[PDB]
């Protein structure tokens, strides 16, 4: 679909890109005072195209900016341990809770 | 804490922290049976295991060796 | 037991509930199911189609034959691989071989004063074991010569 | 006395059953009595004849003579010559076993005609039992085939939805295979005038003749263990039988095959079979290779156990054709393991699973573990035996079996080692998923095992361990008879 | 005394196991910590008379196989190489299931985890005991079972049932081997007893031999995480902790040295196996270190070291040094297990759970007892001078110069550099969570406190065996002419005098120099210049990260080509054969045929006096015709079926 600059579609495709540009980061910088020069770094490369009306901007933007999200991507990304992904995901989830159905077999 | 389903589900193991009213008496009961037989084990293995380097003579392989020959 | 005024209480009390799917005291013996009359028969089901509708998994009716006729019949297999006095051939063999190497070896003092003190039941444990038992001249007389009569069958060379 | 007592006494029970529960057929229209409970009494009768089935061979195994070379129990009966050796024994008395387990196993999940059902199983066991006792090639012949009526028509009857495409799968397979088995059992009785077993084990044919009666014999053979490539029957005909079929022809029915090769084959035609050794072993190997990779791909619970059952067929196919003791042993010893963690295993996935939830779609089922914890005991158990785990009657079958293809052709028998690895490929594939993540999102919570259903699969699991830790029970029997089928001249 | 060390653990199975309801989860797990103690006091009392006395034990409950020639029992033998295989396992097991009772506290199924956990000690103890083959093949099957309910024991995990399966069928790959050698070893020897095997070791065929450690190789590199069959090792870190403690310290990974150990009177008479094992050693120790520098889990990092180190076991068997083999891998025992353990503790402590130690920092103040058995751990990894794995892989990694054979000097830089990379991967992980700038959010820092004492105990038990024990028990195993029949050694292959006496001061020192000057630089670019550790600038750097954080991008290959092709060709006979064309040579293609014959011969039957006529006159032909074109009237009559 086609891109509509300052729209609400638009608020959250760039912030979803913005969320995964933070995270890469995180994921290869592993230093809390370096991680945050990167990510200021990145922020005001936002910054720079915020004001962008063509949509034939835009999308040449949109789609060189997933091409260094998908080439800067950490192959061993940071997951919480019960999140999808996780080290502890799914592990002792609770049983369904439903009454047994008795059955004459 | 959580839903267990504990009214139908008894596995041999438990299922979900099972520690049944009367643990203490089928405790001893169990650590008497396992106390028991454990010496069991012991009269068992003390008649039944021997030496293998000690059974036959460096006297008696000679013969052997020369007889086969 | 058909005891027939018995069901005339089962058959009336269902039908006091008009209305359906909204007695240990009862049995029947072998001389039952060919001897009541075509009547009494009817009734009986009658009421155990209701008795059954006004209603896990136990007292099926086969407990009684696999727990009497099976499970004994298992253990009857289990007692007879256990303690049925059967020779095989490879046990056969073994005592055959102890007792052609008496055989050849009469005159020997030796041989036989082990061969006489190694009991039966000890004939398959020859060697290395718990047992103490003196067969080192019974193994070095095997060892010297060859007391089975192979050759002495095929009497055809190339 | 034992196959004249064998015959009498199930035609007493065979007229008893029909008697009683036909005698009210009359426009009665009455609610009789034997009816109750689905044919209760009429199905503890029927419970009964096959337990004590298992009583008449007993009292025959009294007497039997380990160290003794030679068919025993020598009886005519029917104008024919009955007997029994080491090998016979073993395989009799597997098949009674299966008897009773194959009524229980259809205790209560038939639509009606319980009566019918039982005679069946009975007539079936009765008819394979007889097979290992006969002493000729056309009382082996007679027997082979009479199980196809009772078959046929109890699959037709009691089975699935595809139940007609199997019926004809079992009758046209098995009988027109069989027919290339019976030309050449008329050549023997042609130029021989006689089919008995010894008669003809002493006569040695002409090559170009012995490979002509060999190929006539393998056809029927081939079909019924069964090999590749005629193999395709037998998935089609599991999956749509009903329980008890699925048993007693996982039992005993592909067992035949195995005792075909030790009767008419090893003994009459040696010089051609160590000519066709290469070619058996060739077929066997790719028929374990190929059915273990097949059944990976399988989407249907009692399918992926007929393609199982294939894979260990196949290295029964390789023992029994290795020319040394090790291979007969191991190869006969597979054969009554099979005949119980076969069972089990169809038992656990088409009795139990299907009886609750009527779908065989592998798709449904997961996590089972979680509400049926006894069923994930068993699954596991027999998963482990059927792989060949050491402790189980499975491996000892498998490990001689390989070790004697070894012995017998190092090259090409080493590749029956491939047993081990692909056997647990696809049978752990199944149960890792059967007891793997959360309980299925398509099925409703209900009962576990019952008592019945854990009475077939402790009984089906006690003698596979048994035979497992102490083979020499079986071993001891097996070892004089087997010797005789050994085919070498060492100058 | 010798049934109380073997089966002794198997009843704690069976009373956790069917008795677990009955005596709650309290109990379940004190009387199997007590099953697994009363072995461990039996195997004492046996290592003294069996080591220092020269007294075997052997117990023979009955006969197994009795086919021919064949003859197997079950019968179970205590010599030096076995019962020195049941100190690291039974010490090391006593010390994971005390841990154990602590660690899974909060575990919804206990009684079944510390059944599964003896049960896998009873097959390792009969793995080791076994008087033959077979009954080593025994507990060779289940301890693989063992391995598989213990990794998917959270099997509502999908990654945990997954690795259970992978761990299964990999090492039944190595069985399906092992059965083939044990198929050949009857075929060339007619027997499976060690007794009898080791006897004729000189006397059989070189090609028999090498036919049989190949398949020997093979289930080795399976169990032992060699380099082709090492994939299931880190898909082990789905269970639980403790279980990653016993299988990779004295168990399971350890299985595939013994059985190569075991046969050394054969293994002996084969240059070219061990050959392949000191290769196949050599790239595993270079290759794990490698990966384990890049890795970010913790238990990730500890288990390539395990694989690290059993690489340096198979080397030193491949240049026949048995002894020092075994030595090392009595020593690895007990500081990997104490590795494991001290990162359990650390992964309890941390309120959030985490295992990725870029979300550590800061730790060292907060649980200094987990960073001082971590700290020894790893100073005995590191074959600091003075500690256990001083004397144990120091030796190990000279042998190979001392071999002074091209192959020898290659894998002394392969193991040198394995040396130098445990020194960097051990400085990394400890600097990561310990002494780096806090990563957690400050709420994890005021909730980070030790755990209870049961944790602790096993802890500093094997403390202590990772500071001494190496020295004490060195002369056993290493002295020179020390009496190890068990452990064969070829007098054309005693290589210990010129290892001792003939390397240069240099090399005495150089892995050590390698590994603390090599881990102070690595420490100091860490705390001061992390700039040059920003790998995502370079392209260059960001792929060759990447190629060892993917492990050799091994896994990948395995998955999208091994299995996948392996899948698709049952998928291939699947479509093309069973349902293909044995349908077609089957019921679908006569069915098509007989529709075919059949409505052709539909046709022909109508009641009509000109057609039946036709037919009888033409039938005449027959009798004038001469009998030779009887085929040629049978070709024409097919064409008019057409
Ligand atoms: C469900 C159970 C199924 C029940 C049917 C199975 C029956 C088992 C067979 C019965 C055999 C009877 C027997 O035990 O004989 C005693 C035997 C004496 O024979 P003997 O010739 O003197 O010993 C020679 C050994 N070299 O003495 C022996 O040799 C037996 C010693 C063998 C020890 C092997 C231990 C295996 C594991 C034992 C675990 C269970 C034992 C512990 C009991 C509970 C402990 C808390
Ligand atoms: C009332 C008296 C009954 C008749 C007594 C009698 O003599 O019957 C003949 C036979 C008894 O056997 P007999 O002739 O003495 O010698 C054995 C050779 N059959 O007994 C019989 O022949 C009974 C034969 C009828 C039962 C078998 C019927 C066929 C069963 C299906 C075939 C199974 C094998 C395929
Ligand atoms: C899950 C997997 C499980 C296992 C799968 C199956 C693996 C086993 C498959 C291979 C079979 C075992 C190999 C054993 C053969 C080695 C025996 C040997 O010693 O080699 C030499 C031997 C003859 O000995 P030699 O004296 O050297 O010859 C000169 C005689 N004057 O004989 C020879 O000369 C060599 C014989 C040719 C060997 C061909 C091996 C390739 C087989 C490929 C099979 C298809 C792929
Ligand atoms: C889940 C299903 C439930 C079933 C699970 C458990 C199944 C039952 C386990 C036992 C299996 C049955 C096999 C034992 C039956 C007895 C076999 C026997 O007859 O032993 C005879 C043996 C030697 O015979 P002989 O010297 O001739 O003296 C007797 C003369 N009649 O004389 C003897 O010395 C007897 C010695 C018997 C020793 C006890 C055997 C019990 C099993 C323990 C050993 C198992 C092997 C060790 C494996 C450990 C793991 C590697
Ligand atoms: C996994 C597969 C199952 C196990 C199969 C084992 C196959 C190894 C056979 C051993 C062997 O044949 O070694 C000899 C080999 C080539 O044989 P060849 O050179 O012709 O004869 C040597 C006579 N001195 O020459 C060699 O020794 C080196 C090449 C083979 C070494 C193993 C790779
Ligand atoms: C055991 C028997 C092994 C037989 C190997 C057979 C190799 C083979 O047939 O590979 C063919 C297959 C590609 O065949 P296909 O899927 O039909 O490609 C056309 C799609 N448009 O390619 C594959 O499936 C990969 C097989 C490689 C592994 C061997
Ligand atoms: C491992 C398992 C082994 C068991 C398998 C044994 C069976 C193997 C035989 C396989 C051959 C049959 C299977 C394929 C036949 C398919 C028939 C067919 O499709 O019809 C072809 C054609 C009609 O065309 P149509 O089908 O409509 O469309 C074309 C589709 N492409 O019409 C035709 O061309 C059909 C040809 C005309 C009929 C020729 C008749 C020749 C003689 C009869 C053959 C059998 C002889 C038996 C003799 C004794 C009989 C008592
Ligand atoms: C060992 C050699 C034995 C040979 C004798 C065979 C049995 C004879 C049965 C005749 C009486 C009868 O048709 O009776 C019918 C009975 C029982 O049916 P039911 O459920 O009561 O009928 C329903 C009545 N209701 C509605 C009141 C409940 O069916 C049987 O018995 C079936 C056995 C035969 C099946 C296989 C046929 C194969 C034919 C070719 C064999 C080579
Ligand atoms: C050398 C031979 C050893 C023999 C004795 C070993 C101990 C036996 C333990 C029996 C009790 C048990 O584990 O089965 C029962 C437990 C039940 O789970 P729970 O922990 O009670 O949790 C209950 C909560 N659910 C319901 C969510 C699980 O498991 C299961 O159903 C899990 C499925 C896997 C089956 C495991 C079978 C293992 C058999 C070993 C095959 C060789
Ligand atoms: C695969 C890539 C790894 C590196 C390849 C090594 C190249 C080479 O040349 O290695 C050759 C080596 C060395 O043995 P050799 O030189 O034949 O004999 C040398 C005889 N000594 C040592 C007694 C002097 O053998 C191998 O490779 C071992 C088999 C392959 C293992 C993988
Ligand atoms: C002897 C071995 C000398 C090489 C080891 C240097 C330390 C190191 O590998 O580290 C240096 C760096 C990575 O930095 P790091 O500290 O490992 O991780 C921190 C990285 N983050 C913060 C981005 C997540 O490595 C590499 O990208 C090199 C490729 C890894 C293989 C090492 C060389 C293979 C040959
Ligand atoms: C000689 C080597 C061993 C071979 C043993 C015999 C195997 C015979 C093939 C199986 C046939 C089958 O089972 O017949 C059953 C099948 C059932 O077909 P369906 O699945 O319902 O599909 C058919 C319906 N549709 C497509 C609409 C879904 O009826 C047929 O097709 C009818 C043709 C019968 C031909 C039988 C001739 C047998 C000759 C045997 C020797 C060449």
């Amino acid at each position: 679909k086609a891109v509509v600059p300052f729209s609400e579609a638009n608020k959250k495709y760039v912030s979803s890109l913005y969320r995964k540009s933070l995270r890469t980061a995180h994921d290869w910088i592993n230093k809390t005072e370096f991680y945050r020069v990167k990510a200021s770094e990145i922020r005001s490369r936002f910054d720079a195209n915020k004001h962008i009306n063509d949509p034939n901007e835009l999308k040449v933007i949109f789609k060189e900016t997933e091409a260094l999200l998908e080439d800067y991507a950490h192959p061993d990304p940071i997951i919480p341990p019960c999140r999808p992904g996780g080290s502890k995901f799914e592990r002792n989830i609770p049983p369904r809770v439903e009454a047994r159905i008795p059955i004459d077999v | 804490h959580h839903i267990h389903t504990p009214s139908y589900i008894k596995p041999p193991t438990g299922g979900w922290n099972f520690t049944p009213a009367n643990w203490k008496q089928n405790t001893v009961l169990v650590l008497v049976g396992f106390t028991a037989c454990c010496v069991g084990l012991y009269k068992l293995g003390e008649a039944g295991s021997y030496n293998p380097k000690l059974k036959y003579k460096e006297e008696e392989l000679s013969r052997w060796n020369q007889s086969a020959k | 037991a058909f005891n027939l005024q018995l069901e005339k209480e089962i058959r009336s009390k269902i039908d006091s509930l008009p209305k359906l799917n909204n007695v240990t005291n009862r049995k029947l013996s072998l001389t039952d199911y060919l001897f009541q009359n075509a009547a009494n028969q009817a009734l009986y089901v009658d009421n155990e189609a209701d008795l059954k509708e006004l209603d896990e998994n136990e007292n099926e009716g086969w407990e009684k034959i696999m727990y009497v006729g099976f499970v004994p019949t298992m253990i009857l297999i289990f007692a007879i691989v256990l303690f049925k006095d059967d020779k095989s051939i490879d046990e056969w063999a073994m005592d055959e071989l102890l007792l052609r190497l008496k055989e050849k070896n009469l005159s020997d003092v030796e041989l036989i004063d082990e061969l006489d003190k190694l009991s039966k039941s000890h004939v398959g444990k020859i060697g290395a074991s718990e047992i103490n038992k003196r067969d080192a001249v019974i193994i070095e007389r095997i060892l010297n010569g060859e007391y089975d009569q192979l050759s002495g069958l095929k009497k055809k060379e190339l | 006395m034992l196959v004249q007592n064998l015959i009498i006494f199930n035609i007493i029970g065979i007229v008893l059953l029909v008697l009683l529960n036909n005698n009210n057929n009359g426009i009665l229209n009455k609610k009789s009595l034997l009816t109750i409970k689905n044919e209760l009494k009429l199905k503890q009768i029927g419970l009964i004849i096959s337990i004590i089935n298992i009583l008449i061979i007993i009292e025959n195994w009294i007497g039997f003579n380990s160290n003794y070379y030679g068919f025993q129990n020598i009886e005519r009966f029917l104008n024919i010559y009955w007997g029994i050796d080491g090998i016979s024994l073993l395989l009799v008395l597997l098949t009674l076993i299966l008897g009773p387990i194959a009524i229980l196993s259809n205790w209560k999940n038939l639509k009606g005609y319980y009566t019918y059902y039982v005679i069946s199983i009975n007539m079936l066991v009765i008819l394979m039992a007889l097979n290992f006792i006969c002493l000729d090639l056309v009382s082996f012949y007679i027997l082979f085939e009479s199980t196809l009526a009772p078959l046929f028509l109890l699959i037709g009857i009691y089975g699935a939805n595809n139940k007609n495409k199997a019926a004809y799968y079992v009758l046209i397979y098995t009988l027109a295979s069989s027919l290339f088995m019976l030309l050449s059992i008329v050549i023997y009785y042609i130029i021989i005038n006689s089919t008995d077993y010894i008669y003809i084990n002493n006569i040695i044919l002409s090559i170009n003749l012995q490979s002509l009666l060999f190929i006539g014999i393998i056809i029927g053979i081939a079909v019924k263990t069964p090999l590749m490539p005629v193999h395709t029957w037998l998935p089609t005909v599991h999956s749509e039988s009903p329980l008890g079929g699925s048993i007693l022809l996982a039992g005993v029915i592909l067992k035949l095959a195995i005792y075909g090769v030790i009767r008419l084959l090893l003994p009459n035609l040696s010089e051609i079979s160590m000519m066709f050794t290469p070619i058996i072993y060739i077929i066997s190997i790719l028929t374990l290779i190929y059915s273990s990779l097949i059944t990976l791909k399988q989407t249907d619970l009692k399918v992926i156990i007929a393609y199982s059952s294939i894979s260990h067929l196949a290295v029964c196919m390789i023992g029994i054709f290795a020319n040394n003791l090790i291979g007969i042993n191991g190869s006969l010893i597979l054969c009554l393991a099979h005949g119980f963690v076969s069972p089990a295993l169809f038992i656990l996935v088409g009795g139990i699973l299907y009886d609750r939830y009527h779908n065989r779609l592998i798709n449904y089922y997961q996590g089972l573990s979680t509400f049926m914890p006894i069923f994930s005991i068993y699954l596991v158990v027999f998963s482990f035996c059927n792989t060949g785990t050491p402790l189980s009657g499975n491996f000892v079958g498998e490990f001689l079996s390989i070790t004697g293809a070894v012995i017998r052709h190092p090259i090409i028998g080493s590749l029956t080692a491939a047993s081990v690895l692909l056997s647990a490929c696809y049978q752990m594939k199944l149960t890792n998923r059967l007891t793997g993540s959360v309980f299925s999102q398509y099925l409703h919570i209900t009962n576990d095992v019952t008592n019945r259903e854990i009475f077939l699969l402790n009984w089906l699991l006690i003698p596979t361990i048994i035979i497992g830790i102490y083979p020499s029970f079986v071993t001891n029997i097996l070892n004089l008879a087997s010797s005789t089928l050994i085919y070498s001249v060492l100058i | 005394m010798i049934l109380l060390c073997i089966f002794t653990p198997f009843l704690g199975s069976l009373i956790s196991g069917f008795f677990g309801r009955y005596i709650g989860v309290n109990s379940s797990k004190w009387i199997v910590c007590l099953s697994i103690f009363v072995s461990v006091v039996s195997t004492y009392i046996l290592f003294i008379d069996v080591i220092f006395n020269e007294i075997e034990y052997t117990y023979n409950i009955m006969n197994w196989l009795n086919v021919e020639y064949l003859v197997v029992d079950w019968s179970f033998t205590i010599d030096k190489l076995s019962v020195s295989m049941l100190v690291p396992v039974v010490t090391v097991s006593f010390l994971v299931h005390l841990y154990s009772v602590s660690y899974m506290s909060h575990d919804p199924h206990q009684q079944r985890f510390f059944s599964y956990l003896s049960m896998f000690t009873f097959a390792m103890i009969v793995l080791v005991t076994g008087d033959n083959y077979l009954i080593l093949f025994v507990g060779w099957e289940f301890i693989g079972v063992a391995s598989y309910l213990l990794i998917s024991f959270w099997f509502t995990r999908f990654n945990a049932v997954k690795s259970g399966l992978s761990a299964l069928l990999i090492n039944r790959f190595g069985d399906a081997l092992l059965v083939l050698g044990l198929s050949y070893l009857v075929l060339v020897t007619g027997s499976v007893n060690y007794n009898t095997v080791f006897a004729l070791g000189s006397y059989l065929d070189v090609n028999m031999i090498t036919v049989i450690l190949i398949c020997f190789l093979v289930a080795s590199m399976a169990k032992s995480a060699q380099l082709g069959l090492h994939s299931w090792l880190l898909l082990a870190m789905e269970g639980p902790t403790p279980v990653s403690s016993l299988l990779h310290a004295a168990c399971l990974v350890i299985a595939g040295v013994f059985l190569l150990m075991r046969s050394s009177p054969l293994l002996e008479y084969t240059p070219i196996v061990l050959l392949l094992i000191l290769w196949l050693g050599g790239l595993s120790t270079l290759i794990s270190g490698l990966i384990a520098m890049v890795s970010n889990d913790i238990k990730k990092i500890i288990a390539l070291s395990t694989m690290s180190q059993v690489g340096i076991m198979m080397i030193a068997i491949g240049v026949s040094c048995y002894n020092l083999a075994l030595f090392h891998l009595i020593c690895h025992s007990f500081f990997k297990a104490l590795l494991f353990m001290s990162a359990g503790s650390v992964i309890h402590s941390i309120i959030s759970e985490y295992q990725d130690i870029r979300m550590y920092g800061g730790f060292r103040q907060f649980i200094p007892l987990a960073y001082t058995c971590i700290f020894i751990a790893s100073l005995s990894l590191m074959a600091i001078p003075g500690l256990t794995g001083f004397y144990s892989k120091d030796i190990i990694i000279e042998s190979m110069y001392g071999e002074y054979t091209f192959s020898g000097f290659i894998i002394y830089w392969f193991a040198l550099i394995s040396a130098t990379c445990t020194s960097l991967y051990s400085i990394r992980l400890i600097y990561y969570t310990f002494l780096n700038n806090p990563n957690s959010p400050k709420y994890i820092y005021i909730n980070l406190k030790e755990n209870d004492i049961v944790l602790i105990t096993p802890m500093i038990i094997l403390t202590i065996l990772s500071i001494f024990g190496g020295y004490l028990l060195r002369d056993i195993y290493l002295g020179m002419g020390s009496p190890f029949n068990e452990l064969f050694i070829h007098p054309n292959n005693l290589s210990l005098i010129e290892t001792e006496f003939s390397l240069p001061s240099i090399l005495k020192v150089l892995p050590l120099i390698t590994g603390l000057g090599g881990g102070l630089i690595l420490l100091l670019i860490y705390e001061f210049n992390y700039s040059l550790f920003l790998v995502y600038n370079n392209k260059n750097l960001s792929k060759l990260y990447s190629f060892f954080n993917q492990k050799i991008m091994f896994d990948q290959l395995l998955n999208n080509l091994i299995l996948r092709s392996g899948l698709n060709i049952g998928w291939l006979l699947n479509v093309h054969i069973d349902r293909g064309i044995l349908q077609l040579f089957g019921p679908l293609g006569l069915w098509k045929l007989s529709t075919f014959i059949s409505s052709k011969l539909n046709k022909l039957v109508f009641l009509n006096i000109g057609f039946i006529l036709e037919i009888i006159v033409l039938s005449w032909l027959l009798i004038v015709f001469k009998v030779s074109l009887l085929k040629y009237i049978l070709l024409l009559i097919i064409f008019i079926i057409l």
